[PDB]
C-alpha cells in the first residue's frame, strides 16, 4: 500500500497478512461467489499493483479462474496501450507515461507506481485501473463456476417463496444483463416461475406489486 | 501480452 | 472512512475487513433480526457511504431483503429531491450541491463526500443521511422475516414468566407502532395473555405494576 | 430510481 | 469514545466493535451476573453515553432486564431535573445547561456531551454519570436473574467447605445489604450453615476466625 | 419520562 | 493505565478488555496457581490502581480467595497508614499526602494517583505498592488451594524421574520458605524421595550432583 | 479497614 | 524490520510474532507447496535479513528442505563475491562494503543492514537480495515435495474438466520451464491429455480456443 | 521494553501479553524443542531483561528445565563479575558498572537497564547478554528432553528415504557439535544408516552428492 | 549465585 | 560456504 512522510513525501509499506489471508479465505469458502469481487476491491483499497498482485499469486488453487483473470488483464491493457501510446523521447530521466505491463506492476516498480499516483501533474490512480481490470476477471470466473439460470430456477409446492426470491436476486446480481432487462425479470419472471396457482396469490396485487407488497402477501400461503 | 499462461502475476 | 491531515485538509481510508466481516456475521446469525440495524450503525459510524455500500455488497445472501433497502434509498433520496432541488449553474467549477445519488456514492466519490462534510459552509453529514435511509429499509426486513405477533404470544401452564415477557418486549421493540400504545400494551396485554390464574397473581399488584414488581412477585409461582 | 432492481449498490 | 486534536480541541470517534461484542458475550455467557456490572464499566471506560445506549441496543435478547434498566434511567434523571433545574434564557447561543435526557444521549448529540465534559468552566462528566444510572439497573436484574438468598445456602456431608463458602461469598457480594451486616453474616452465618459438626471444627478457632484459618482448619475434614 | 417502554435506548 | 500529552502532563486511560479476559483465563484455568501472580504483574504494568481493581471485580468465581486477598490489603494498608501518617492541615488545596485508602483507589481517583506518580517532588509509585500488596494475597490463595508438600511427593517405580522432579521444583516455587532450605531441599529431599535403589543411582553422582548431571544420569534407569 | 468483607474492590 | 524517526535516521524494530507464526503455519499446512514462496514475501516485505533469518530458524520440521535452501544462500553469495570483490582498504573506520555473507546477515548485524539500504550514496536493498535466493531454494524444494509431472495428469470418464484443468495449472505454475513451452502446453497437452472424446468436443472450438471458451463448451459434457 | 520520548530520552514499557502467551504455547506445545530457543529470541526482540524474568516466570510447568537455565545464568554472570569486576568508589551518584545481577535484572531496575543501554558513553546491551546466556541454558534442557542420537536414527525397508533425512537433520541441528563433524555426518552417516541396498542407490551419484541429488535419487525406490 | 534454586527470576 | 550444513540461519 501507501503512506505518506513529513514534506509531502510519499512510501510504500507492506500488504496486511490479514488482508491476504482473508482474501484466500473469501475465494475458498465462497468458490469464487459473486460476493468475491467487492470482498477484494475493500481488502485492497488504498493498495498498489504490486501487492495485488501477491494477493492473486497466494490463492494455490482455484489456478483456472486466474488464468481467465490473465486473459483479461493483457487485453484491457493493450486497450490501455493503444489509448495511451509510447509518447516518444522523454526529458533527461522522468519516469515513463504508464503502459499496459507498468498498470499491472510487472515491467515497473511500486516506488514508481506510488510516484505516479501523486505525480504533481496527470496523478494517474495506478492502483484503482488494475483492479477494475481485475474485477472483470473474477466476474467472468463467477460465472463459469455457477452457471445457473434465472430462468431455471423455479419454486417447489412444499418449498417457500421468500427463498425462491432469493436464489433469484442472487442468480440476477452474478449476471452482466441490462438493467432494464433486470427490472422486468424482477416484474415478470418472478412471478411465472411459481407453484401453479402461487402466481394467481402473487398477483392478487393490482400490478407492478413491490416486493414488500409480494413478500407478505404469500407468507405461509 | 502483459501476463503469459502461467506465468506467476507481478515482475518477471 | 475519513481520516485528518497537516494543515486542517482530510483525506479518504479503507473500511477495516474485521468490521465488513462482524456486518456479515451479524446478517448471518441474526438473519436480519432487529440487532441488524444498530450493529451496522456502530460498524459504520465516522465512515462515508462508498464504505456503507462495500459492507452491503459483500452479504452474499439475504439478497431478497436488500432490494427492499433499496427500493427504500431511491424513495427517500426522491423526497431529499424534491426538497434540495438542483439549484441551477454553479460558479466556476465548486463541488456540485449534493442530490439523492450523491448522498448513496452513486453519480459521486469518496474525495467529494468529504470535501462536503468538511465544506468551509454548509458542511453536510452525506454519510449519516445514507445510513438512517438504510436502517429504515433493514427495519422493515426485521419485520418481514418474523412477523410474529405481540398479541399472538401466549404463557404455557409449565412455561415460565419471565421468558414470556422477555418474548414480549422482544416482538415489541421491533415494532414501529406509537409509544403511547407501547405502554399501553407493557401494562395490560401482557397481564391479559399469561394462564388463566396467572393473570390474577400478577394483578395482586395494586394497579400499573413495575416491572420490578411483576417479575419477582410471580417468580416460582 | 437511484439503485435499479438487481444493481449492486454504489457507483454505477 | 472521545480524542483530542491540535489547539487543545477535542473530538467523537466510535465504540470498538470488539468492545460491543464482548459486552453482549458478558451478558449472555453470565446470564446478567453481577461481573456484567464491572465488565460494562472497563469496556465504557473513556467512552461517551451514545456509545453506552449503542452497546446496550445491541443485545437482542434479556429485553425485560433492560426494560428495568430503562426504568431507573428515567428516575435518576428526574431527582437530577429536580435538583438541576432549567436556569432559563441562556445568552446569545451558549449549549444548554443538562438535562435528565441529555445525560442519557436521547435530547442531545455527542459533539454536545463531549463540549459539556471540556466546557472551560462547569466541566461535567456526562459520560460517568449516565454509567452509575446504568449500573443500579443492571444490579436490580442480576438480582431478579438469581435470588438466591445467603440464608438458604446450606453445606452437604459429602460436599466440601470451600466451595460453600465460594457459593456464600459470591451470593453476598451480589446483594446490596449494609457492610456490618455483611461481616456479621460473614464472621457468623457461614459457621451456622454447615454440616451437623463442621460448625464446631470451624468454631475449634478461638473466635472472630479469619477465613485463612477457617478454609485450611476444615481441609479434608 | 426519558425512555418510554420499548423505545430503544438513545436519540428519538 | 497512564498516558503522556505535549507540555508533559499525564492523563489517564482505560484497561484493555482483553488484558481483562486474560486475567480472568489465568484465573480459570490455573484454579490460582502460582503462575497467576506474575500473569497479573505482567498484565497490569504500566497501569493504575482503579483498574488493577476492576480486573479483581471481574472475576466473579473463586470469591473466597479473593476475600483473603482483601484481608491482606487492609493489612499492609494499615502498617504504611502507621509508617506513614497523616502530616496534619496542608498549604491550600494541594492533593492530600498519600494513605491506605488512597493506595487501592478507594478514598481516591485516577487522576490523583496518576498526579502522585509524577508529583514533582515524592513522585510516589501508587501502582506498584497496591500490586506488591495484591500479589501477596493472591500467594496465600494459591498455597491454600494447593496444599500438597515438597515431602509429601514421591517417586513410583514405573513412573520416571525428570517428571517427579519437575512436581518437586514447582511445588517448592509455591513455598515462601527460606532460600538455603530450599537449597537444602534440592540437594538432599529429591534423592530421598526416589525409587528404593533409584536414590542410590542418583548417588553414583560423587556429591551435590548438578540438576543436569541427575536428569542424564537417572534417563532409562 | 480499607475493604470490609464482600466490599467490591475499588472506591465507595 | 525497518522504521524512521526525526532527523532522517532508521532504526531497527522485531518481526511480529503473528507473522512468525503465519510463515510457520504456511509451511506446515500448504507443506511446502509453490504459495509458499509469495506468502514468505508478503509476510516479510519491508523487512531485514537477520528477520528472515529468525522465521526460517522458528519452522522445526522440513529441515532437509531448509538444508536445499542453505546450499541455493550459499552459491547465490559466492557469485556476489566473485561479481563484487572485496575493493581493498576503506577510509577510516567506514562500514565495509557488503559482502556474501553480510547480505544474509551472518558476519554482519541489522544496524549495518539497515545503515546500507540508506548509505547516502550506493543504497543496497541487503533485505530484498536475500529473500529472492530464498525463493529460488524454496522453490526447488517445492519441487522435491511434489514431483507430479504435467504430462503425467490424466483426465477421468467420470471425472469433470475444469478440477482437470486446475491440477494442470497448478501443476505449471510449480515449473520453472519456459513460458512458450507453457504457452503450448497450455494449447495442446490440456486437449490431448483428456477423455477418449473429450479431446474433440474441446477441439469443436475452431483453433487455439481461449480457456473461457473451453471451460463452458465441455460444461456436463 | 522500551520506547523514546520527545528531548532523546527514553522510557520502559510493558511487554504484551500476546508475547508472554506466545513464549508458554511455544514452551509447552513443542515440550522445549530446538524451535523454542529462536522463538523466544524473535518475541523477545527490543526488550529488557525485566520483562524476559515474567516470561520465564509464566511457565509453571517443565521447572525442572528452568533450573537447569538458573545453573547457566549464575555461571555467565560469575565470569562477566570477574571479566568485568567492581571498578570502586563511583563519582557522585552515576549508575553503577552493571555485574551479573545488574544484566539479570535481579540487583537492579528496568530505568537503570535503560539507562545503561543509551549512557552516553559505553551503552551496554544489558538486554542482549541475558537472552544469549538464556539461550545457552534452554538448549540444555531441548538435549536433555530428547537426548535421541543423530547414529540412532536408522531407516525402515517400508519407510521413505526424505523423512529419515529429516529425523537426521532436524536431530543435527539440536547437538552443539563442531560443523566439520556435522559436514561429516551429513555426507556419509546419512548413506551409512539407510536400508541394506538403499545405501547403493544413494552412492549411484559420482560422489560428496548434494541433497537435491539424493532426495531425487531415492524418489520411490 | 544469581539466582538461588527455586528463586522467582528477577528481583528479590 | 556461507552456511555450513546444520548451521542455524543467521550469526553465528
Ligand atoms: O493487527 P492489526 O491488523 O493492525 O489490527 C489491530 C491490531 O490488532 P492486534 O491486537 O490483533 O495486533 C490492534 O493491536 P496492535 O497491533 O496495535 O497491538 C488491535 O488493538 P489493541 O492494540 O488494543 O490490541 C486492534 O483492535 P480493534 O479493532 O478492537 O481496535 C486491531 O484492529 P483492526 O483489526 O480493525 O485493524
Ligand atoms: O487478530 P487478533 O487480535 O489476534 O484476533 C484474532 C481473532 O479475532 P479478530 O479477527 O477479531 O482480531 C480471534 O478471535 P475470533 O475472531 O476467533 O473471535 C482472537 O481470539 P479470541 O476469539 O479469543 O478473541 C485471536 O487473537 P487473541 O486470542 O489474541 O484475541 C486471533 O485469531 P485468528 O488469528 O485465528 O484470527
Amino acid at each position: 500500500p501507501v503512506q505518506q512522510t513529513g514534506g509531502g513525501n510519499y512510501i510504500h509499506v507492506p500488504l496486511s497478512p490479514r488482508t491476504l489471508n482473508a482474501w484466500v479465505k473469501l475465494v475458498e469458502d465462497k468458490k469464487f461467489g459473486a460476493e468475491v469481487v467487492p470482498g477484494f476491491q475493500a481488502l485492497s483499497e488504498g493498495c498498489t499493483p504490486y501487492d495485488i498482485n501477491q494477493m492473486l499469486n497466494c490463492v494455490g488453487d482455484h489456478q483456472a479462474a486466474m488464468q481467465i483473470i490473465r486473459e483479461i488483464i493483457n487485453d484491457e491493457a493493450a486497450d490501455w496501450d493503444a489509448q495511451h501510446p509510447i509518447p516518444g523521447p522523454l526529458p533527461a530521466g522522468q519516469l515513463r507515461d504508464p503502459r499496459g505491463s507498468d498498470i499491472a506492476g510487472t515491467t515497473s516498480t511500486v516506488e514508481e507506481q506510488i510516484q505516479w499516483m501523486y505525480r504533481p501533474q496527470n496523478p494517474v490512480p495506478v492502483g484503482n485501473i488494475y483492479r477494475r481490470w481485475i474485477q472483470i476477471g473474477l466476474q467472468k470466473c463467477v460465472r463459469m463456476y455457477n452457471p445457473t439460470n434465472i430462468l431455471d430456477v423455479k419454486q417447489g409446492p412444499k418449498e417457500p417463496f421468500q427463498s425462491y426470491v432469493d436464489r433469484f436476486y442472487k442468480s440476477l446480481r452474478a449476471e452482466q444483463t441490462d438493467p432494464a432487462v433486470k427490472n422486468w425479470m424482477t416484474q415478470t419472471l418472478l412471478i411465472q416461475n411459481a407453484n401453479p396457482d402461487c402466481k394467481l396469490v402473487l398477483k392478487g396485487l393490482g400490478m407492478n406489486p413491490t416486493l414488500e407488497e409480494m413478500l407478505t402477501a404469500c407468507q405461509g400461503v | 501480452p502483459v501476463l503469459f499462461p502461467g506465468q506467476p502475476f507481478g515482475q518477471p
